[PDB]
RNA sequence: CCGAUAACGAACGAGACUCUGGCAUGCUAACUAGUUACGCGACCCCCGAGCGGUCGGCGUCCCCCAACUUCUUAGAGGGACAAGUGGCGUUCAGCCACCCGAGAUUGAGCAAUAACAGGUCUGUGAUGCCCUUAGAUGUCCGGGGCUGCACGCGCGCUACACUGACUGGCUCAGCGUGUGCCUACCCUACGCCGGCAGGCGCGGGUAACCCGUUGAACCCCAUUCGUGAUGGGGAUCGGGGAUUGCAAUUAUUCCCCAUGAACGAGGAAUUCCCAGUAAGUGCGGGUCAUAAGCUUGCGUUGAUUAAGUCCCUGCCCUUUGUACACACCGCC
């Protein structure tokens, strides 16, 4: 009831392969998560079930397990396929939502794949420019100097 | 050393002054010697009656 | 007293139907209500889980407080300003599937029905409910 | 400030008066009625113009000669 | 020349479409009320129309 | 001026002192609170409801903006 | 009425009508002394008045 | 009798000095409900004198673009900030609100062409007028700077700049301002 | 205590924003658009829509039975607008059916107090100019 | 304008004028605007209110079955003139203040004599001269380009935060548009399906009849956030879905999930502005198959300071100099 730091808690803690806050609120701690936002945090954390205002240090290690699979795997968790990060993939056509440096091997692979096959765009991602068709005459001069 | 703080009454405005307009030339007596009249130089709109403090009573009141 | 929902507060008013609607399970909600936005205008999920109560209790009283008031009428009441992100701002309209499910749900809880013409209204039960919790939570209010 | 009468309406009022003085008189209103009538003023604007300085004039006159 | 290609290219839209019905000028071309008129031709016109700058 | 980090929970220190001292001084509010204990804010926010239905303060204004909490008449 | 047109389009559409006849009246009778045109347009029939100064030619 | 907000009656209240007690208008014909009443106070000179002076402090409070057509939280606030300083003190807020606006009204400023070719700053007197205008303003904008990058809100802040300046603290943002400017006005006098 | 066809309609309006009240015999009750001022939207601003009522006293808003309608504007002249036509309705009311020896005693309370409460702001807008936002600011220019 | 006064009497521009806005419980009238009262209800009421209350529920031009215009609409008019009074002034033009008054300077349009080799041949079947005229600088179709980026300048929007952000709830505008000669392109309520962007079926409106009682934003009320480049900011970038079109890649637009960059109030410089004004804040029109960060209009919330000056920046007038008169871009 508003009270003290329990001892069981954890102010810093590791999440995968990356540490998250403790301090913050549960959702938004999470989002820390290399490819989460607040809204993918909020669904699968009402579908976790659990206290919203309290910190991510007051979340016991059972309820750790319980978030990390449904983030991990929330077509199951009745999780709609419209609400996902890669639908559709190139790959296997299969719904994903893609955390930490997955998502920086996924992006890479995008990159890398467009360059292979020598898009217009990604020629554009190889020499930096724009991509998505905006003019680059008077923008960009602080990435360019 | 130091003068004692008092009032002014102003009695009437004499003109604009300031080489900008942003002074106001008056006429003031004291109260406390309603003899005694000189002019001074304000800043801000000031009308006529109305009363005023004044840090000193020697130093007057020169053009701008 | 004959107190009539006119006569109360309606941030209190529209919360005490709410709490009405969460005492009788006959209302029905859609799998959904924890997941979709409530319009294209919002950033994120409305905080209440109950948040569905509260949008049947504000159009219970809208259409009490004037009639033919159909989908499209309550997501103009409900929509709001969108930032646009690096545009100026501007106005969107709420979800049309969340006024259908609200509007739906209180029409198989039959205190609502549709009109000769478009639009719906409150069966005369609706306004009777809506006055005697309007006359109860006056009492409260002020007592 | 900005309320200096104009050569038409002044004139105009020094003419009518030297011409109908006695019909004149020194309150606004009739002054503007009797004006409406003997002269042909387009606008209402211009006729009451005309009579405040007539009203003028004749408040003017009843102490001093001027120059009408 | 040949028919087919002639007009092939459809234009039942955009400024290609229309033209002032004055000059036949595409540029500053005023379609309200069905005016469909060069801009400098309607302030030529604008009398006759019966538009007044009232104020 | 570099540096908050402050107590987003209570602890031994802070609890104890915050429950001896608070109704004592005429300004009740989260801010100041939170300026006197290095309390976050949601924290202070919080304990200021809670010492309200405990009935070691009383409430002044209860705005959605601010809220203003004083310490209890002496009688 | 549908097939009827707004009240807005109808008088700027006569006052297109008016420019353009007066417009090609004046390129047909320029050197014909051409002054000015008016229409009163009734439902029954229009009637065209043009003032010039040889009506005779 | 007015009962300003609902309370703090404006009988009570009193002026020490005779230049700033015509020009403020507090008093029980100019004692009004609420701090909000658009008189049209600006349309000719020397109106805002007549001009409530609690209808002046959320005038002056409305300032730099984010909220500058906003008078209902202007309102709201100097009602928070009003209820803060009796809470934290006891006596009348609007009579500690005119100690705290004389405390803080600078006596004398300077021209700054005293001389043409260089700046000389000619130290003269203050108007009432602009005593009264320079103190709500020099108030306003120490509460703007006190509370714009803290936990601290601006009723707080607001309320504590008003006892400040009242108290004649030194701390207070329009009174070190003042202090200010009479050393300067002694510097170049 | 049986007089009919007491009744009289009187409208105040500020920044094109009307309310009409329509002011007769019965109960001394008050409700603006079917809703009591004390149950209006912008509370802050409350003071203001009681302010008439509690200049005069309840006393005299004992006899008589007023309900007001409001249409166009914002919230701010709403107020405003339904404020001055409590008064105007009450003054214009008293001096139809009683006398006015004592309406000028509740009239002159109105006036000294705020002169709006009777008299309605003429001051609407004015008209935005192509050459800059709006009435009368411009837009910017550069020399250089 | 008054006043001196070899001038008197005029004329144009200014003013005047037209429109705009406030005031008329005065007139003219309104089932394409309504308001009261009445009769049906519907519901709250019975402690008892009972001529109790709400209804943008239905009617009293469904024509015999009520009135009126207060609200709205727009014509005729009126109304404000420094009119009254105190003071200043040569006591003249006028000025300041105050009462009564809705209003004691509302905004606009038009704008002289002239000049700028100012801009436009790319507005024109306005136009001299010249260029081209069949391998066309005519004209049509296809593709690209008009967007392209080491850097510099201008007009803008977005923010930099707690005077805030998020969620929900309460909630009030006025300008004004709306189905097409070419020309195939309208505005849209209601019901259904989708989470959104959207799709389907039924209508209404060629318009004070419908959209629409324009349920707007801002603001207001509660919760959550907590000084953390933080839930501020949404730049850049990925994946996916719909819309328009013949065609969307150089991303047309919009929607969902993703990364979260600079940015912590801005050096020297410099813009705009006096009352419903600056500003904040949305909404119409123009653009339009698709569309506004532009612009033109409207409405809401709504201030600070000043009733002055020639210090700066420009402009005019008088005097003056001139060897200039093609008029200093001169002459020599
Ligand atoms: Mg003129
Ligand atoms: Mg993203
Ligand atoms: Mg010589």
């Amino acid at each position: 009831m508003s009270l003290v730091i329990p001892e069981k808690f954890q102010h810093i803690l590791r999440v995968l392969n990356t540490n998250i806050d403790g301090r913050r609120k549960i959702a938004f701690a999470i989002t820390a998560i290399k490819g989460v936002g607040r809204r993918y945090a909020h669904v699968v954390l009402r579908k976790a079930d659990i206290d919203l205002t309290k910190r991510a240090g007051e979340l016991t290690e059972d309820e750790v397990e319980r978030v990390i699979t449904i983030m991990q795997n929330p077509r199951q968790y009745k999780i709609p396929d419209w609400f996902l990060n890669r639908q559709k993939d190139v790959k296997d056509g299969k719904y994903s939502q893609v955390l930490a440096n997955g998502l920086d091997n996924k992006l890479r692979e995008d990159l890398e794949r467009l360059k292979k096959i020598r898009a217009h765009r990604g020629l554009r991602h190889f020499w930096g420019l724009r991509v998505r068709g905006q003019h680059t005459k008077t923008t960009g001069r602080r990435g360019r100097t | 050393r130091v003068q004692p703080i008092k009032l002014a009454r102003v009695t009437k405005v004499l003109g604009r002054t300031g080489s900008q307009g942003q002074c106001t030339q008056v006429r003031v007596e004291f109260m406390d010697d309603t003899s005694r009249s000189i002019i001074r130089n304000v800043k801000g709109p000031v009308r006529e009656g109305d009363v005023l403090t004044l840090l000193e009573s020697e130093r007057e009141a020169r053009r701008l | 007293p004959g107190v009539t929902v006119k006569d109360v507060n309606q941030q209190e008013f529209v919360r005490a139907l709410a709490a009405f609607l969460k005492k009788s399970g006959k209302l029905k909600v859609p799998e959904w209500v924890d997941t979709v936005k409530l319009a294209k205008h919002k950033e994120l999920a409305p905080y209440d889980e109950n948040w569905f109560y509260t949008r049947a209790a504000s159009t219970a009283r809208h259409l009490y407080l004037r009639g033919g008031a159909g989908v499209g009428s309550m997501t103009k009441i409900y929509g709001g300003r969108q930032r646009n992100g690096v545009m100026p701002s501007h106005f969107s309209r709420g979800s049309k599937s969340v006024a259908r499910r609200v509007l739906q749900a209180l029409e198989g809880l039959k205190m609502v029905e549709k009109d000769q013409d478009g639009g719906r209204k409150l069966t005369p039960q609706g306004q009777r409910d809506l006055d005697r919790i309007a006359g109860q939570v006056a009492a409260a209010n002020k007592k | 400030m900005g309320r200096v009468r104009t050569k038409t309406v002044k004139k105009a009022a020094r003419v009518i008066i030297e011409k109908y003085y006695t019909r004149l008189g020194n309150d606004f209103h009739t002054n503007k009625r009797v004006c409406e009538e003997i002269a042909i003023i387009p606008s209402k604007k211009l006729r009451n113009k005309i009579a405040g300085y007539v009203t003028h004039l004749m408040k003017r006159i009843q102490r001093g000669p001027v120059r009408g | 020349g040949h028919q087919q290609l002639y007009w092939s290219h459809p234009r039942k839209f955009g400024q290609g479409s229309r033209s002032c019905r004055v000059c036949s000028n595409r540029h500053g071309l005023i379609r309200k009320y069905g005016l469909n008129m060069c801009r400098q031709c309607f302030r030529q016109y604008a009398k006759d129309i019966g538009f007044i700058k009232l104020d | 001026r570099d540096k908050l980090n402050n107590l987003v929970l209570f602890d031994k220190a802070t609890y104890d002192k915050l429950c001896k001292e608070v109704p004592n001084y005429k300004l009740i509010t989260p801010a100041v609170v939170s300026e006197r204990l290095k309390i976050r804010g949601s924290l202070a926010r919080a304990a200021l409801q809670e010492l309200l239905s405990k009935g070691l303060i009383k409430l002044v204004s209860k705005h959605r903006a601010q809220v203003i909490y004083t310490r209890n008449t002496k009688g | 009425m549908a097939v009827q047109i707004s009240k807005k389009r109808k008088f700027v559409a006569d006052g297109i009508f008016k420019a353009e006849l007066n417009e090609f009246l004046t390129r047909e009778l320029a050197e014909d002394g051409y002054s000015g045109v008016e229409v009163r347009v009734t439902p029954t029939r229009t009637e065209i008045i043009i003032l010039a100064t040889r009506t005779q030619n | 009798d007015i009962k300003l907000f609902g309370k703090w009656s404006t009988d009570d209240v009193q002026i020490n000095d005779i230049s700033l007690q015509d020009y403020i208008a507090v008093k029980e014909k100019y004692a009004k409900y609420l701090p909000h009443s658009a008189g049209r106070y600006a349309a000719k000179r020397f109106r805002k004198a007549q001009c409530p002076i609690v209808e002046r402090l959320t005038n002056s409070m409305m300032m730099h673009g984010r909220n500058n057509g906003k008078k209902l939280m202007t309102v709201r606030i100097v009602k928070h900030a009003f209820e803060i300083i009796h809470l934290l003190t006891g006596e009348n807020p609007l009579q500690v609100l005119v100690n705290a606006i004389i405390n803080s009204g600078p006596r004398e400023d300077s021209t700054r062409i005293g001389r043409a070719g260089t700046v000389r700053r000619q130290a003269v007197d203050v108007s009432p007028l602009r005593r009264v205008n320079q103190a709500i303003w020099l108030l306003c904008t120490g509460a703007r700077e006190a509370a714009f990058r803290n936990i601290k809100t601006i009723a707080e802040c607001l309320a504590d700049e008003l006892i400040n300046a009242a108290k004649g603290s030194s701390n207070s943002y329009a009174i070190k301002k003042k202090d200010e400017l009479e050393r300067v006005a002694k510097s170049n006098r | 205590s049986k007089g009919p066809l007491q009744s009289v309609q009187v409208f105040g309006r500020k920044k094109t924003a009307t309310a009409v009240a329509h002011c007769k015999r019965g109960n001394g009750l008050i409700k603006v658009n079917g809703r009591p001022l004390e149950m209006i939207e912008p509370r802050t601003l409350q003071y203001k829509l009681l302010e008439p009522v509690l200049l005069l006293g309840k006393e005299r808003f004992a006899g008589v039975d007023i309900r007001v309608r409001v249409k166009g504007g914002g919230h701010v002249a709403q107020i405003y607008a339904i404020r001055q036509s409590i008064s105007k309705a009450l003054v214009a009311y008293y001096q139809k059916y009683v006398d006015e020896a004592s309406k000028k005693e509740i009239k002159d309370i109105l006036i000294q107090y705020d002169r709006t409460l009777l008299v309605a702001d003429p001051r609407r807008c004015e008209s935005k100019k192509f050459g800059g936002p709006g009435a009368r600011a411009r837009y910017q220019k550069s020399y250089r």
